[PDB]
C-alpha cells in the first residue's frame, strides 16, 4: 500500500460485528436502563431484548 | 473391537426450555 493509490486501491480498516441472538443468558446488552418487577398485574414486559 | 450402541448419543438440541410435548 502505496499514499499515491486511487480510491478503490487505497486499504480500508475493515470490521464485522458478528452478533449471537441465542436462547442462552445474554452477556452484551445495549445501553437500556432496567426497573423494578411487576407481578400478578398484566404488564408490558422486556427481558433482555 | 465393537458393540452396539443402543439408544445413547442424543443431545438437547436447543438452548430452550420445554415441557409436557414430543418435539421434531
Amino acid at each position: 500500500f502505496q499514499p499515491t493509490y486511487g480510491v478503490g486501491y487505497q486499504p480500508y480498516r475493515v470490521v464485522v460485528l458478528s452478533f449471537e441472538l441465542l436462547h442462552a443468558p445474554a452477556t452484551v446488552c445495549g445501553p437500556k436502563k432496567s426497573t423494578n418487577l411487576v407481578k400478578n398485574k398484566c404488564v408490558n414486559f422486556n427481558f433482555n431484548g | 473391537a465393537y458393540t452396539n450402541s443402543f439408544t445413547r448419543g442424543v443431545y438437547y438440541p436447543d438452548k430452550v426450555f420445554r415441557s409436557s410435548v414430543l418435539h421434531s
